[PDB]
């Protein structure tokens, strides 16, 4: 697809076929955050587990309906 | 089938509003008292007038990303007592507009990133008492905004990487009582002071990488509850013995694509303490010339 960004956009890595295909995007997906960079921005999968949106790799926002957000881990109980 | 709706916006039924992408100048006339969610990011909305949101008492979230907003009016943002979210990233703001969020006392989520933010006025984020999450990366700082800071114990979540800081004075996060990551990479830091990370005893992410340390950073010793340490890609030549002796909290540290000398006796406790924390280091520090592990290295 797409191999650089306009210059404050974010690529999006895609396998969705056999081949590596990239996508150009404003924001991220759920799951994933904008991870700035000097050389080129891009969507990163959040590290923490049944994260929709994240800070940054190991900092959650917002947890899955059911869940409890805590110092930005997810949690199946309030702590 | 949007009841409380205008074009050529979407109103998904659970009181979210799409306006996002349709080429906007300003926030659409129509739109519902019930709206608890606004998306008009990646418009062309480059003033924001007083009142603008005077009809949205209930708004929660507000995203302006990607607009080219230059001009926050003061009282643009006046009654919006419920707002938790406001991203304006992608914008054109020079200044912290700390006056027109002034009154957002519910705010938890602030993005400021990618605009060409030069100045912090003093008074920024007074009365943000409920503020988690602060992005004031991308931007063009130039130093710590210490005072703004020190209103905001309740931040958990900070970056001001990719911005031109140069240094950290002594006790420049000091009121951050709850801060858990702090993000400072990509910047010229050169200088940090002994006592710059004083009080920042719930801090578990440190990233100073892609910096310009030649001096490890002695002021990390104040922070006990440190997980995660990323001091990659400096001048770092050498650490000061015993320096980890106390963050029996550590479990990860990034210490690569640094100039080790790797002269005895000089190297001795870095070499020992890799080798007896292994699991903790990510990547590998490697000796200066040669190449070599640090860990593979021993003093007699």
């Amino acid at each position: 697809g797409c191999l650089k960004c306009s210059p404050k956009l974010f690529i999006l890595l895609e396998r969705n076929d056999i081949r590596q295909v990239g996508v150009c995007l404003p924001s991220c997906p759920p799951g994933y955050f904008d991870a700035r960079n000097p050389d080129m921005n891009k969507c990163i999968k959040c590290k923490i587990e049944h994260c929709e949106a994240c800070f940054s790799h190991n900092f959650c926002t917002k947890c899955k309906e059911g869940l409890y957000l805590h110092k930005g881990r997810c949690y199946p109980a309030c702590p | 089938m949007d009841p409380l709706c205008a074009a050529p916006c979407s109103c998904d039924g659970d009181r979210r509003v799409d306006c996002s992408g349709k080429g906007l100048t300003a926030v659409p006339e129509g739109l519902s008292a019930f709206t608890q969610a606004l998306d008009i990011s990646m418009n062309n909305i480059t003033q924001l007038p007083e009142g603008a949101f005077k009809n949205f008492p209930f708004l929660e979230e507000l995203q302006l990303a990607g607009n080219d907003l230059s001009f926050i009016h003061p009282k643009a943002l006046s009654g919006l007592k419920e707002l938790k979210v406001l991203t304006l990233q992608n914008n054109q703001l020079k200044t912290v507009p700390s006056e027109a969020i002034r009154g957002l006392s519910a705010l938890q989520s602030l993005r400021l990133d990618a605009n060409h933010i030069t100045s912090v006025p003093e008074d920024s984020f007074e009365g943000l008492v409920q503020l988690r999450h602060l992005w004031l990366d991308d931007n063009s700082l130039t130093e710590v905004p210490v005072h703004p800071l020190s209103n905001l114990p309740t931040l958990q979540a900070l970056t001001l990487a990719l911005n031109k800081i140069s240094s950290i004075p002594d006790f420049a996060f000091t009121n951050l009582s709850s801060l858990v990551v702090l993000h400072l990479h990509n910047n010229k830091i050169r200088s940090l002071s002994q006592h710059c990370f004083d009080g920042l005893d719930n801090l578990e992410t440190l990233d100073l990488n892609y910096n310009n340390l030649g001096e490890f950073p002695q002021a990390i010793k104040a922070l006990p509850s440190l997980k995660e340490l990323a001091l990659d890609t400096n001048q770092l030549k050498s650490v000061p013995d015993g320096i980890f002796d106390r963050l029996t909290s550590l479990q990860k540290i990034w210490l690569h694509t640094n100039p080790w000398d790797c002269s005895c006796p000089r190297i001795d406790y870095l070499s020992r303490w890799l080798n007896k924390n292994s699991q903790k280091e990510q990547g590998s520090a490697k000796c200066s010339g040669s190449g070599k592990p640090v860990r593979s290295i021993i003093c007699p």
